[PDB]
């Protein structure tokens, strides 16, 4: 079990999941704010 | 000290009139540079001290603006005026020539003498009455000259920035205007930021 | 009106671009059933680009002589919703990332062969080091104050 | 009884030699040959491997600083 | 002391000597002692001025809505017209504060240096404790004891929180927070952050 944990902590899979989460966040932001060119908050 | 708590750097152990321990850029680490800076400081403050009343006196009494006193040079036929006296040879070329010759010749013959104390403080025939009588009084009036001249240089900076922000004005004029009404005639209109 | 660039809340070529875009979209729309989900998404994108044109006509966007937005990054905070605030936001993010990475590495340096933890991250230590981002401006600050950020003559080895 | 040259053991050394990969580098002494006919009697391990794959080499004492 | 987490062990940074210790540093910022001092002073000043500000927000609002007084909202007081224009009082503020705060900072860098009013030599100052100045600040001879520093810091932390709340609620609403309280008391369920979005 702990072996599969140390394997999961190997940079490829960690990086893939991290990048997937980041891309999901970005595409969701783009969905909720289409075309988002300026900073119309301040 | 000029600043409480901040210790004085090494090469500022008083030991000189005007030394209140202010040197944040450490230019004074070089002895020759230090003496040269003292000499140039004395020159600067002395010039500005002579040259502030040359602005004040005309500005208030019978003269006009301190900028128009030289207006004779901008236009061809300009001839200077002594409170309402256009002196026969107060024309541009003669005063230009006397300025050149006197200033250059003299300040050469005076600078080329390396006492080196006489440079900063001439004396010689400029102390026959002995206003160097009292050494305590001597250092005291030295400190006095340094302080007054620092103030005069500040005053010239103020003149510059004021005449900049107020095109074509007079120090006494702006002073009387601002004093005439306190809380809306001041630097505020100039600088919100 | 910087160099004459009118905002397309008032210019015309912007309206022409908007009109032509919605026109070609609508002409494409009339080739299906008025209820087909593809046609529905087409109308959705139509109103979406429409409200985009509207939003652009709400935030002082100075607008070119050809009907296009044009940023104004000259420093005047009047047009700052383009560079200044997003710039400092991204700088905050980048400082976050740089500081957290540097701190992780400095920490994990003290092991037997740090390469084994540089290839296979100490995800526990990584998790208890990562959220420190809120300190990256101030912390590094003190570092430079205390001179514990740089080195003088240690170059190779460590 | 004849004083053995070189540091004792474990003394982290700073390299003074210029033409090595570890110029201004921090290594560890592993031994020094007490023979006075040597010409490079100290030997140092590192934690950074150089281009040739090696991680150890020889020096005299002049090219060492017994840092600590 | 009161670790705000009945199971977590407090880090060595916050032992309990300084007032208001609860080991509340889940990000290990002040683990360096001098930075801990820095943030102590910063929390002190922020809390004091936050108490000041939240008073100046709340009390005028209720005294105006009570009919006893008449004074604009803290945000509606800028455009108001006074005996002095904005810039004048602002630059006077700037010079006076560049005196006072720089003296404070000099005290911070040097314990017990800038003590005396450098104008007159008597009347000056009794030696102080950093963050808790001497005579001319505590005229009522209050003893700087515990349960005073703790109460100060707790009230100041809550004041900071309440001030940030004021600011963000004015952002989302622009209305008087006491009016928000009245609407709240009308129906807490129909009046909250949920409906206003
Ligand atoms: C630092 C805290 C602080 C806060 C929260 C405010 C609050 C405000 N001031 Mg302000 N002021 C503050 C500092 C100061 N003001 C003033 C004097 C003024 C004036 C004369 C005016 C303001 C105005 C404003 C408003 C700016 C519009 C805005 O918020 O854009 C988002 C805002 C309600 C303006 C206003 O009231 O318009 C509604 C205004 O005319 N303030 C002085 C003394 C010079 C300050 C010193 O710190
Ligand atoms: C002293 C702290 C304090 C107090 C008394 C209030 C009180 C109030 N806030 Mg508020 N707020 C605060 C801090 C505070 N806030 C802070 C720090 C923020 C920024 C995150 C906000 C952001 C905020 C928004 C965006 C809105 C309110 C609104 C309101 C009102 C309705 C309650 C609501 O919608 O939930 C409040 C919503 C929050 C996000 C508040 C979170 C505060 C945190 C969790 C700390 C407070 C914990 C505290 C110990 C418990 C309450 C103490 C109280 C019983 C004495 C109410 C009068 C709403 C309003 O005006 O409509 C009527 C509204 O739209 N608040
Ligand atoms: C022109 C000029 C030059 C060459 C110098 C040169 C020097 N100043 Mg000085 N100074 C000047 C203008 C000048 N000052 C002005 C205009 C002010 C007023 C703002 C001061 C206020 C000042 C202080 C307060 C101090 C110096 C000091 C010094 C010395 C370091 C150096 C000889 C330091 C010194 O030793 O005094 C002689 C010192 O403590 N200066
Ligand atoms: C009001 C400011 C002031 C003060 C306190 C002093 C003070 C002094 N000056 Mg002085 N001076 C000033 C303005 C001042 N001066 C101006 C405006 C000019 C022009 C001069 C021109 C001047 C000369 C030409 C000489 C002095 C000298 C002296 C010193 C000897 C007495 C004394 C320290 C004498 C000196 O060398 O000191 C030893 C000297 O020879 N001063
Ligand atoms: C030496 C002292 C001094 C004095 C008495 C004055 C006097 C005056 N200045 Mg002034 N000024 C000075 C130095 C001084 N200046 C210098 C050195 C600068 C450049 C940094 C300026 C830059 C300046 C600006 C930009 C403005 C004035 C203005 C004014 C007027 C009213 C405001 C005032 O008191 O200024 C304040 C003077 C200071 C802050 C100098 C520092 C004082 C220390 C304590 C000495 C008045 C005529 C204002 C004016 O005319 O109204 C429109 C205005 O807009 N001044
Ligand atoms: C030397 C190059 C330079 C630098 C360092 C800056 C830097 C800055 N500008 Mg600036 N600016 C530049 C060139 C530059 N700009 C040019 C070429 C123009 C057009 C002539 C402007 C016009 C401009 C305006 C109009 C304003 C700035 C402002 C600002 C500041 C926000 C920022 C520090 C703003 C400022 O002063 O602070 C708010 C501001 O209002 N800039
Ligand atoms: C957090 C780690 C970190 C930090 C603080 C820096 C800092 C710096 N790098 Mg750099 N670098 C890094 C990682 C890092 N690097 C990595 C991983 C690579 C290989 C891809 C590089 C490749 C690189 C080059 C080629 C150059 C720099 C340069 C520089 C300097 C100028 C900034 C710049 O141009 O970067 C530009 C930005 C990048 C190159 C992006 C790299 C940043 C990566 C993506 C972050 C890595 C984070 C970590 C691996 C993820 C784990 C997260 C955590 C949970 C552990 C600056 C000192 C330049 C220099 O020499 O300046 C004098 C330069 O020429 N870097
Ligand atoms: C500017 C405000 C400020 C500052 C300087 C501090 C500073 C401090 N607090 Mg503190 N605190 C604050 C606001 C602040 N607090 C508020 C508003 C609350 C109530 C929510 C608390 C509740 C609190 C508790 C319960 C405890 C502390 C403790 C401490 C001390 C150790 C923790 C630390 O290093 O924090 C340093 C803090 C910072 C460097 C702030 C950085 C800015 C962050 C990112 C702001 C967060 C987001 C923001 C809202 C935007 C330190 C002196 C602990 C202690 O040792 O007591 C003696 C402790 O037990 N504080
Ligand atoms: C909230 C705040 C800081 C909060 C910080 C917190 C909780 C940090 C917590 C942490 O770090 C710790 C503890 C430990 C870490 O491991 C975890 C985190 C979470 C990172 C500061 C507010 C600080 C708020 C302050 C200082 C407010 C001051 C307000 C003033 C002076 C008001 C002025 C006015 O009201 C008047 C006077 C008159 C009016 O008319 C006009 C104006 C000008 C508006
Ligand atoms: C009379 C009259 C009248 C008519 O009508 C007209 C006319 C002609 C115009 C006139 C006049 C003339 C004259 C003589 C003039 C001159 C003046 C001067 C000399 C000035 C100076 C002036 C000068 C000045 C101010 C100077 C200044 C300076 C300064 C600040 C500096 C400072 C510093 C120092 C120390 C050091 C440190 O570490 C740094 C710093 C910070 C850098």
């Amino acid at each position: 079990m702990r072996d599969i944990k140390t394997y999961l902590s190997v940079a490829p899979v960690l990086s893939t999941l991290w990048f997937g989460a980041l891309a999901g966040l970005l595409i969701e932001i783009n969905r909720l704010f289409p075309d988002a060119l300026s900073f119309p908050f301040f | 000290e000029w600043f409480p708590g901040q210790p004085r750097p090494a090469h500022l152990d008083g030991s000189s009139p005007g030394d209140f321990g202010f040197d944040p850029l450490g230019l004074a680490t070089v002895p020759e540079n230090f003496e040269r800076f003292k000499e140039s400081e004395i020159y600067h403050c002395r010039w500005a001290m002579l040259c502030v009343p040359g602005v004040l006196v005309p500005e208030a009494l019978g003269l006009g603006n301190w900028v128009k006193a030289q207006e004779w040079a901008a236009l061809p036929d300009g001839q200077a005026t002594y409170l309402g006296n256009p002196v026969p040879w107060g024309n541009l070329p003669t005063i230009l020539a006397i300025e050149f010759l006197a200033i250059a010749f003299a300040e050469q013959q005076r600078t080329m003498e390396k006492d080196p104390e006489k440079k900063k403080y001439p004396g010689g025939a400029f102390d026959p009455l002995g206003f160097s009588k009292d050494p305590a009084k001597f250092e005291e009036l030295k400190l006095k000259e340094i302080k007054n001249g620092r103030l005069a240089m500040l005053a010239f900076v103020g003149f510059c920035v004021q005449q900049s922000a107020y095109p074509g004005t007079g120090p006494l004029e702006n002073l009387a205007t601002h004093l005439a009404d306190p809380w809306h005639n001041n630097i505020g209109d100039i600088v919100i930021p | 009106d910087i160099a004459g660039l009118t905002p397309c809340k008032e210019s015309k070529a912007f309206a022409k671009r908007e009109k032509q875009s919605v026109k070609k979209l609508n002409s494409s729309l009339k080739k299906y059933a008025p209820d087909s989900a593809p046609a529905l998404a087409i109308q959705a994108t139509i109103d979406k680009t429409k409200r985009r044109f509207e939003n652009y006509g709400k935030f002082g966007l100075l607008c070119g002589s050809d009907g296009l937005p044009h940023l104004i990054v000259s420093g005047d905070q009047r047009h700052w919703g383009e560079f200044i605030t997003p710039g400092v936001l991204f700088l905050y993010i980048a400082g976050w990332i740089g500081w957290v990475g540097r701190s992780y590495l400095i920490a994990v340096s003290g092991e037997k062969k740090p390469a084994m933890r540089e290839i296979i991250i100490d995800v526990e230590l990584a998790a208890r080091i990562i959220p420190r981002g809120f300190i990256w401006p101030v912390a590094a600050y003190r570092e430079l104050i205390n001179g514990d950020l740089v080195v003088d003559d240690a170059d190779i080895g460590y | 009884k004849p004083p053995p040259r070189g540091p004792k053991r474990g003394t982290k050394v700073k390299i003074l030699r210029r033409e090595s990969y570890w110029y201004n580098g921090t290594g560890s002494v592993v031994t020094v040959d007490q023979d006075p006919n040597t010409r490079y009697p100290v030997v140092v391990r590192f934690a950074k491997v150089n281009y040739a794959g090696v991680s150890t080499n020889n020096y005299a004492l002049d090219e060492i600083k017994e840092v600590a | 002391k009161g670790s705000w987490l009945p199971g977590l062990q407090s880090p060595a940074y916050l032992d309990g000597s300084l007032a208001g210790d609860n080991g509340f540093d889940p990000l290990a910022l002040a683990e360096d002692p001098e930075d801990l001092r820095w943030f102590v002073q910063a929390e002190l000043v922020n809390g004091r001025w936050a108490m000041l500000g939240v008073a100046g927000m709340l009390i005028p609002e209720v005294l105006t809505k009570a009919g006893l007084l008449n004074a604009p909202e803290w945000y509606d007081a800028g455009k108001e017209t006074y005996f002095a224009s904005s810039s004048t009082l602002f630059v006077i503020e700037f010079i006076l504060f560049h005196y006072v705060e720089i003296r404070r900072w000099q005290d911070i860098k040097n314990p017990g240096s800038v003590n005396q009013d450098p104008i007159f030599k008597s009347y000056s100052l009794p030696p102080h404790e950093c963050g808790y100045p001497g005579s001319v600040f505590n005229p009522l001879n209050f003893a700087p004891t515990l349960e005073n520093k703790e109460k100060e810091l707790a009230n100041g932390r809550l004041a900071m929180l309440a001030f940030l709340g004021f600011l963000v609620q004015h952002n989302v609403t622009g209305k008087g927070p006491f009016e928000n309280l009245q609407q709240h008391l009308a129906d807490p369920w129909h009046n909250t952050i949920i409906q206003t979005i």
